[PDB]
């Protein structure tokens, strides 16, 4: 399953496993 | 945080000679477009073997002679993934394939097993 929006420390999204 | 950097390879498996496979190296913790990345392979006993590289930005791609014309390295900047297209697979291609990134500080994946068998 292709990457998904993952919440980072800065309250923004980055690619991560799903 | 170096901890956040993660490389995860998938796509390996069993395949007959002359067949094809697509390996994925899914990256998190950094942007693939801005970091040169490499595929390596490691068969048991034998020494590690570099397979291909994709330079950051438009710097291009490079391949080990053994794989030139057979393998293709590519990058999806959005999905933050690097691929290794494998065609015309031989038995000497059997190995664990893993990706790496970084100059001075190197990171790497665990790898995905690729086995190539000969047929009738």
């Amino acid at each position: 399953c292709g990457p998904i929006p993952v919440l980072d420390e800065n309250g923004l999204f980055a690619p991560g496993p799903c | 945080s170096s901890s956040q950097v993660q490389l995860v390879e998938s796509g390996g498996g069993l395949v007959q000679a002359g067949g094809s496979l697509r390996l994925s190296c899914a990256a998190s913790g950094f942007p693939v477009y801005w970091n040169s990345m490499y595929w390596y392979r490691q068969a048991p006993g034998k020494e590690r073997e570099w397979v291909a590289a994709i330079t950051s930005q438009g710097g291009g791609t490079e391949y080990a002679d053994s794989v030139k014309g057979r393998f293709t390295i590519s990058r999806d900047n959005a999905k933050n993934t690097v691929y290794l297209q494998m065609n015309s697979l031989k038995p000497e291609d059997t190995a664990v394939y893993y990706c790496t990134v970084g100059v001075g500080v190197s990171y790497r994946g665990q790898g995905t097993q690729v086995t190539v068998s000969a047929g009738r």
